[PDB]
């Protein structure tokens, strides 16, 4: 089900037009609130005193209809950045007038064009209008994917179109947007309506809009090809672009008249619905994950905090992860106990951080799948989850499982363990302090004991996402540093973003850590080659982990465990976006620091330009020990 | 079958042991009544004379003659069960929901045909055990009724103590039947009561601080007191001896046996949880059986 | 439809009990999360090491069921304010344990009793739990309307119940609450569950709970009388109390066993539903007004701001107000033009602030109802509404109405007016600067011209509402004074509040103001006799207005215009609540200040104790000229 | 939690009365523990826990050669900057008689047990520098009959009226934190323009060594202050007394103030809102000493004649690091 609207510059009667576009199947209508040719004067008499009414009445539609179905359009004669001072001031007044009439109508969105490089005065007027009464209405900047100057026919004899490659020039319209939104100070009420032409640009020009707040995509009827039956269709590259935009849940705007005059108009829209019903289907669980797209959450700290029941429920609703854990335990049991000792050798397994006991059941299934005897300790410091563990033990497990309600760094074990099993891993692998916990638990592991996971490694990748940058910026809270939200990571299903370089390993931890002086602090320098023009807003973080031998888990996109979803990626933002030109290298520095009470991360960009060192001394974000 | 938290243990005059247990944790919060003619086999369910499951937990028990079992329930109910003609079954004779909260204590009056119950609904009820109705409902206290204890030989007199710091002597022959007694200074909350078996006007009470006090009703003065326990005194049971001993039970998981002047004569740490009930053997007057929440039944020999 | 729950202290099996209470018709169940008699030890061995499980499992219900249907109850043995130190510390630990298990379950509410005067340590533990992880769960403090000590039977021979009147003593339980919520710093997560006994106290004890955050009312089965058929009913005073609580949209909790054992249990609940379906019905428009109950809004400033279309739509959806305006204009036209001049005399009517023109249509209906000729000027500075006015004029009105798009203080009128008509009045009469506007418009009124309204007067009344006080307190914004929200008025349909004294007039303005030196500044001192123990949190503000002679409008409750609802009352809060004892006098001072650019109010309490002067120099709130 | 600066220690040392009292206490303890016949055979083990720059070390030496007894000294200090001063002192003057330990007294594995432990880990509110926790962590290397100097300390509270100090606290509002956090934290201050509304009463008391099965340094105290004047409560002054050994004591409690001792100013616990107190009324205050594994803090509230908010709940505004 696509959400779509009709763009019209000609509305004789608003009710008839709205009924027609609704019968055609459109959800809303982009229309002018003043007649597009009704140029108005604000300074010079006598035209300054033109008798009203200046436009049609608000009584023509219900307030519900204004709020839900009408998208206002700026009149095409309003040029706030005209080289003529008269036209400049008059267009300032007219733009204020039309924006204020749109706000008076309660319109949910208002379309303004970005059809040239310089829109400084347009941005000034729009920013002044935004800071005049708090409203939630949106402003869709109509930006062409290719500027009309670079799209014209090569039919001007003495002004030929350049056939020479202009890598940055072909991205010019993005800059048009990037400057504008920068002038307006990244207002959340300003989004992109990307207009798509008949000739698509290079792939880098299209990827330039990844991570941008695209709320609408404008499809002219002229870009549609024609099939045998005469129905309007799109080229395969246009279908690629439509699929990409559908993954962003954008609203599609159909502009232009019907050039397939044999068929109904809805044909156009129907094709999109067709394209929407035959898109590559997602994962079955990706619907609950769809609602989390670009949703910022603070990282869970299961050590410092006691997790809630439904958090554990989410942890357990992942059969792939526990299948991998069971297979790892099965392989380890087969490797440690030969066949002749299968009835004499009882392996000591200790689930460190048992929660409600999914790893306990995994260990039991692995033991009776490997045909080996095990003795289980389910260690958990969360007493609320210990309630669940002990009810499980009394009702089902029995004396085979011994439930321990203690911190694994304090618990005096009655015997040493053959295998310790844990899932103390966060989105950034070690950001839940699994190294420290498993270090404190190492002394009751046998000299040849095995830790599952045996290893884990975090990965970082620079990303571009003005949307996620603005979402982080909006997380300002009172009674704290106005920029603290930038100095803390967020667990988030990254969606509308652009990965700028391949992920590289950051921090690696092995278990057991048989080493004289264990130091879990880390300092890492990463050089990311960037082959696109872009804007760095932060770093995505993933992790891989070796549970046992070739049994692994991974949320690293290139090696992501298929069908596993109990871990979203992490996001380390930066205070200031950093312009990165094609060919440059993003150099990032990441620290894992600690004292007796807390562990934290510090990070900084050092190339192509230096950022501030983020979260120094854990002032904005710490992980409690 | 039987639940962990043993709550009540009472010896019938023929030596049989009545046990009352509840499950205060786990999926089902119910209770059970048991009769062991072999008291040493308790609490093993398979070697019991009789046993039955109640709908809710047992907060208190007492005999009604030789065949009756009076239950204070968590459901707010007072229940009367009775044994089979062969004492192989325990059948519900009545179950009346007249309290609005947990019935915490019951005590059969001297006649054996009437009873008195106290509850967390702050009310105290006098019941006719034959008509299965509430003869009287008194709201004299201002907090949870912690204990009620019928006088041994007067069918109209009993005692009550509640978390409102009141010890009330009750004589239903008076227009205002309750009379506040005890310490005239705000002592710690009274938690357990026990009439003296021989001295009619004398009773002992244990408080939440571990102190056991010996009090005369006429003088209404704390004749003596002793710091017997480190935690709340939950039970006080006199022995059948001519000059009786006093068994004191506490949440410190210890049993104490004191003399006429509340001096410590015996002490047992055998339990590993709260000591809930104690009953002296009618066959061996130096044998004292205690039950607690560690599901343990201990038979102490008392010097 | 009442929202109700069942209170139980005995739950053998949670699923069976929940199914039973659902079949009986209850929406939720108040139950213990640990067994009420399962007293636990946290310090002293050996009971400290009691083997688990400590309570039943969270797997017994779905997370949805925990979130929606279960209200946790604190175990009755937990006494955090016990005189015994052992019991004190153990109850602290147990209360933390049970509250953390409730938060682990995601329970929407948790019941805690206030059954004594001193609950300081209980408040300390609860406040520490509230500031441990941000949650939205509620805490219902179970407070009896009458303490059990003052409710016991007079059956203790040597301790008689006092028959002497104790006015403040009979309110003691309220103090129990008032101290507690004061210790917890007015946490929005702490509300009242008012338990109602068989014997109701005096009316002042009940009114002591007006304006308190009562989320639940607990009705024991023992307080229900019995009718002929054996059904449970309530006394007429209990029915009064039930109606009062239903006006507060409280949830009713049924506690105690079935004492009407012949009938089903749902009988109890059914009676409440009966009482709910036969309550005195409200106004037809009071449903849209019900959603606004205690909803704080910033006062509209139609002079400084251009009102939106739907704001005017709300203004116009009030036939009583415009009927009154039409009747006033009709009487004035009949008084100014005799019968013999009805065809010669054309009266000049000027609607100053015409909006979309409801006063214009009112003037037309009054003119052709009075059989008199009129010439209409519709003056409006909001050009967006001028669009509506001019479409009306072209389509319907014609040359009879001349639309003026100008500020009435600037407009050079082509002729003087017989009658000027306006509705420039706010909730506090003059808080939309109607005096200044009508002063600027006075020069084009005839020497004997009439202003409709001719007069208006504001009224103030001290109120008690801890709910509204907390709502104001929650309106703290970043980048401004942390207490600015207290120094500004709010338009609000006052609902859960207690009027402490009769409203008294504050500021009065007359029009036309034929006076040499016009000064719209005001200083007023009001003495409000208070005959109840209460807590002052602010002042409700209303207004009356004389449009013409005996034609008036009023939102003053005693003289409220029946069926008129285009004005909600206003609320002037104060930073600190002020205790007021019965018999004391609340002395308030109110200023109307101004300069060339803005008008504002300042206010202060001077008795029984002084407050700070609120909004000095308009630092927190101004009304733009 | 913090390493004190050099001039802070210099201020600590510029107080001859305090160290005279410490020396007299050590002298009495040495005379009580070692009889005359053992004066040359018995070497007492003295451990200065929190030696700073070593004024207690010199006090112990002066007391030892004033009592004519032999001592072996350990100067324990976790501040390495002050350990520099200690070790320069040891190389230049003390010699092998003093062993300087650069360690936290709660971690240090002592090579032998101590006859006497000596410390000045006391703040204006006695225990507000976590002397109980530190001396608890150091208790295991004290002999079964060992002596702690101080042996006891007790804090004292007194309601005060001072609109000047109330306004000074109110002016301590900082950005990026709670606008009222300044009211939920104590201040060390030479109280001057104020009115004591009632006689100081003891608050929290700690004894050392704390030979007790379950040591719990948390506290809950309720104080009733009779007020015989019309006034306005703005906060509570806090003082302390300490028994170093027997009748040798230190005190900043005004009624028993040690004459000529000035290394401790009183402390001030403010309240958010001033509370009117009429003549004859009673100011009821509640004070908590709370803790977890990482931090200790105080919470306080007035409950009569009117209730205040509970101040510093969960240590949100003020904690003392462990
Ligand atoms: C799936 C999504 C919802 C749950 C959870 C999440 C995150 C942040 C907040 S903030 C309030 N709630 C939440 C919930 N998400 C995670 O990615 C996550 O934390 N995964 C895990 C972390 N640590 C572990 N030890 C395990 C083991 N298995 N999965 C683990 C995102
Ligand atoms: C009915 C409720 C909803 C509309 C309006 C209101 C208030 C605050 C905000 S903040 C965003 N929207 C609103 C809307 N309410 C008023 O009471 C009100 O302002 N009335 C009026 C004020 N001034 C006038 N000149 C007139 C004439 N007729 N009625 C008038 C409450
Ligand atoms: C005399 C005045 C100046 C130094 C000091 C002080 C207070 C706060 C700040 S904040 C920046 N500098 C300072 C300095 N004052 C104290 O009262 C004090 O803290 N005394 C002591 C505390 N703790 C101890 N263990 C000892 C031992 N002897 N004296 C001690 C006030
Ligand atoms: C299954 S998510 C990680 C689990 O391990 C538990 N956990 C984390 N750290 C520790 C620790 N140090 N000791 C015991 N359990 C822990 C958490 O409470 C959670 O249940
Ligand atoms: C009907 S609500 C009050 C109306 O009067 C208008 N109004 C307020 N002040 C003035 C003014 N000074 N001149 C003209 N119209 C005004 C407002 O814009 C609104 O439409
Ligand atoms: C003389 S002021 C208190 C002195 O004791 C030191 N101190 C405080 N706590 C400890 C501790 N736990 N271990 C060692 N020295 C300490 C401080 O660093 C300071 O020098
Ligand atoms: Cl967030
Ligand atoms: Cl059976
Ligand atoms: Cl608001």
């Amino acid at each position: 089900r696509v959400s779509s609207g009709r763009d019209l510059n000609c509305v004789p009667e608003i009710a008839d037009t709205l009924g027609a576009v609704a019968k055609q199947g459109f959800d809303f209508l982009c229309m002018p609130v003043f007649h597009p040719r009704f140029k108005r004067e604000f300074i010079q008499e006598p035209a300054k005193n033109r008798p009203g009414p200046q436009t049609r009445s608000d009584l023509l539609l219900s307030g519900r209809d204004w709020n839900t179905l009408i998208v206002g359009k700026l009149s095409p004669w309003i040029r706030p950045d005209s080289k003529v001072e008269k036209i400049r001031r008059n267009s300032e007044a007219a733009m204020l007038q039309e924006l204020n009439f749109g706000a008076y109508l309660g319109l949910p969105a208002f379309l303004l064009p970005l059809n040239q490089e310089d829109n400084t005065n347009l941005a000034r007027v729009l920013t002044n209008h935004i800071h005049t009464g708090h409203h939630s209405s949106m402003f869709w900047m109509r930006v062409p994917l290719v500027a009309p100057e670079d799209l014209r026919d090569d039919i001007i004899e003495n002004a030929p179109t350049t056939h020479t490659e202009e890598y940055s020039g072909e991205e010019k319209t993005w800059m048009w947007w990037h400057n504008f939104r920068t002038l307006c100070d990244y207002s959340k009420r300003i989004a992109v309506a990307l207009e798509i032409g008949a000739d698509l640009p290079s792939n880098h020009v299209i990827d330039r809009w990844l991570g941008e707040p695209i709320k609408a995509a404008i499809l002219p009827t002229s870009i549609f090809l024609t099939n045998k039956k005469g129905f309007p269709v799109l080229s395969k590259m246009h279908q690629r672009l439509i699929f990409r935009l559908l993954k962003l849940e954008v609203q599609f705007i159909i502009t232009g008249t019907n050039h397939h005059s044999e068929k109904e108009f809805c044909s156009y829209l129907q094709y999109l619905e067709y394209l929407s019903q035959n898109r590559p289907p997602p994962n079955a669980y990706e619907l609950f994950a769809k609602g989390y797209e670009d949703y910022l959450q603070s990282p869970l700290q299961p050590l410092m905090d006691n997790l809630e029941s439904q958090t554990y429920e989410v942890f357990e609703k992942d059969p792939i992860k526990y299948s991998q854990y069971q297979q790892a335990i099965y392989k380890c049991l087969l490797d440690r106990v030969p066949e002749e000792e299968k009835d004499t050798n009882v392996q000591v397994l200790m689930v460190l951080g048992a929660g409600r006991g999914p790893l306990v059941n995994a260990s039991l299934r692995a033991a009776k799948q490997a045909d080996r005897r095990i003795k289980l300790y389910a260690v958990e410091k969360n007493p609320n989850a210990v309630v669940t563990l002990e009810n499980w033990q009394f009702e089902e497990w029995g004396s085979q499982v011994t439930v321990v309600s203690s911190d694994m760094r304090e618990w005096v074990a009655p015997e040493k363990a053959d295998i310790i099993v844990s899932e103390l891993l966060g989105s950034f692998a070690d950001n839940e302090l699994s190294p420290e916990c498993l270090d404190g638990a190492q002394h009751f592991l046998k000299d040849d004991g095995v830790s599952i996971p045996g290893e884990y490694t975090s990965f970082l990748a620079p990303i571009s996402s003005s949307k996620l940058y603005n979402e982080v910026r909006a997380c300002r809270e009172k009674d704290r540093d106005p920029e603290a939200q930038f100095e803390m990571p967020y667990v988030v299903r990254l969606h509308n973003f652009h990965q700028l370089s391949a992920p590289q390993p950051c921090f690696t931890f092995s278990h057991p850590n048989r080493d004289p002086m264990i130091d879990n602090n880390r300092y890492c320098t990463l050089e990311f080659p960037v082959e696109v023009n872009t804007v760095l807003h932060g770093f995505a973080g993933y992790f891989e982990t070796v549970l046992y031998q070739d049994i692994t888990l991974s949320i690293r996109p290139e090696t992501h465990s298929p069908g596993m979803f109990s871990w979203f990626p992490i996001l380390f933002p930066i205070k200031q976006p950093i312009t990165v030109r094609e060919g440059q290298t993003i150099c990032v520095r990441f620290w894992r620091c600690s004292n007796s009470k807390k562990v934290w991360y510090e990070w900084a960009v050092t190339a192509p330009v230096c950022s501030a060192i983020h979260n120094p001394t854990g002032r904005s974000y710490t992980i409690g020990l | 079958c039987m639940e962990r938290q043993l709550e009540a243990a009472r010896y019938r005059s023929d030596g049989a042991l009545l046990l009352g247990a509840s499950s205060l944790s786990g999926r089902c919060w119910a209770g059970s009544l048991w009769l062991f003619k072999d008291p040493c086999a308790a609490p093993n369910e398979g070697f019991c004379s009789a046993g039955v499951q109640t709908e809710a937990g047992v907060a208190d028990l007492t005999w009604v003659g030789e065949r009756g079992i009076l239950v204070a329930s968590d459901s707010g109910a007072v229940e009367l069960w009775e044994l089979d003609e062969n004492e192989t079954l325990i059948v519900s004779k009545f179950c009346k929901y007249e309290h609005d909260d947990i019935v915490s204590t019951v005590s059969v009056l001297s006649s054996g045909t009437q009873a008195v119950s106290g509850s967390k609904d702050i009310c105290i009820k006098v019941w006719d055990l034959a008509q299965q109705v509430v003869l009287s409902s008194y709201r004299a206290h201002a907090a949870q009724v912690t204990c009620v204890a019928a006088s041994p030989h007067k069918d109209s007199v009993f005692l009550s103590c509640s978390e409102d710091n009141r010890i009330l002597l009750w004589d239903t022959r008076c227009p205002k039947p309750a009379s506040q007694i005890g310490c005239s200074a705000p002592g710690y909350l009274p938690t357990s009561l026990a009439w003296h078996p021989q001295q009619s006007e004398v009773f002992v009470f244990g408080d939440e601080n571990g102190t056991v006090s010996l009090v005369d009703t006429k003088s209404t003065s704390c004749v003596l007191s002793s710091a017997v326990h480190s935690q709340c005194v939950t039970g006080l049971v006199f022995s059948p001896h001519s000059v009786p001993f006093l068994a004191s039970l506490s949440e410190d998981c210890s049993l104490a046996v004191l003399d006429s002047s509340l001096s410590e004569l015996f002490r047992s740490q055998a339990h590993r949880d709260f000591v809930r009930d104690a009953t002296w053997s009618p066959l061996n007057h130096s044998l004292l059986t205690t039950v607690g929440w560690d599901h343990q039944v201990v038979h102490h020999v008392v010097p």
